[PDB]
């Protein structure tokens, strides 16, 4: 996250670090006890999926404080419709292999209803965007959780503002043109949440962008509401061998 | 009232129905009060809800 403030410990419980062999892969976001919402190009050059963790819990990087939990990943579901090593429909759904217990520490994010997603959180401007990533284009990583307030665009004016990847119905714009501020490399597959009513709501995923902060350029997020049914119906079906599962989509 | 136009009045999740009916319902982990709006916790960590900032 370039140009946010450390998240204070406890208010991002929904975040999720994901690990591979021990080292910093990607963002995540809990759902429910089982289920975390992540990126699917954080998946893309991962040789053995026993070497997948979930952290949730999780503040500094730097210390144990006993409110970490970590889990095995047991699943990674990605939609047909994804290409490795492209932008388009970067979502994936992971099931863990044992709950993560809720604290005051771990709470899941709300994963919205389609209608009320694209009717009313698609029109609050502001919404949160978090993750241990780079602090810079170029840069080094956090080891304090990072927060950044971004507001969305409608791609119409993403793409009359922006001075290349097409910006397609399955993602939005958000952020800053000015070089300030913005998600980055290391946050990919975190949480964009939405505040509504005295409640938050899985909104987007941290997906691209040209570099980080670069001026003439907005952050680019996977639009989470055209998934809601495709993740809905997955997280009622059945578990089936092997880790890497890709599920039809629509 | 109408889903389109300020959710309905719902707090959360808003469904038209045949006619001049609207009901709002709630995300579970929540209950609809007899307003008809409003949605309160029915467990200790609902979703979307910061339990520090909860407490204060
Ligand atoms: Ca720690």
């Amino acid at each position: 996250i370039v140009g946010g403030k450390v998240c204070p410990k406890g208010e991002c419980p929904w975040q999720v670090l994901l690990l591979v062999n021990g080292a910093q892969l990607c963002g995540g976001t809990l759902i429910n006890t089982i289920w975390v919402v992540s990126a699917a190009h954080c998946f893309d050059k991962i040789k053995n999926w026993r070497n997948l963790i979930a952290v949730l819990g999780e503040h500094d990087l730097s210390e144990h404080d006993g409110d970490e939990q970590s889990r095995r990943v047991a699943q990674v579901i990605i939609p047909s419709t994804y290409v490795p090593g492209t932008t388009n429909h970067d979502i994936a759904l992971l099931r863990l292999h044992q709950p993560v217990v809720l604290t005051d520490h771990v709470v899941p994010l709300c994963l919205p209803e389609r209608t009320f997603s694209e009717r009313t959180l698609a029109f609050v401007r502001f919404s949160l965007v978090s993750g241990w990533g780079q602090l810079l284009d170029r840069g080094a990583t956090a080891l304090e959780l990072m927060v950044l307030n971004v507001p969305r665009l409608m791609t119409q004016d993403c793409l009359q503002q922006s001075r290349s990847p097409n910006i397609t119905e399955y993602m939005f714009c958000a952020g800053y043109s000015d070089g300030s501020k913005d998600s980055c490399k290391g946050d990919s597959g975190g949480p964009h949440a939405t505040h509504y009513r005295g409640t938050w709501y899985l909104t987007g995923i941290v997906s691209w962008g040209q570099g980080c902060a670069t001026v003439g350029h907005f952050g680019v997020y996977t639009r989470v509401s055209q998934y809601i049914e495709w993740l809905q119906k997955l997280m009622r079906s059945e578990p089936r061998p092997g880790v890497l599962l890709r599920a039809p989509f629509p | 009232l109408i889903c389109v136009n300020e959710n309905g009045g719902c707090e959360q999740y808003c469904s038209d129905h045949t006619g001049t009916k609207r009901s709002c319902r709630c995300h579970e982990g929540y209950s609809l009060l007899a307003d008809g709006v409003s949605c309160t916790p029915t467990v200790e960590y609902p979703c979307g809800k910061i339990p520090i900032l909860e407490k204060r």
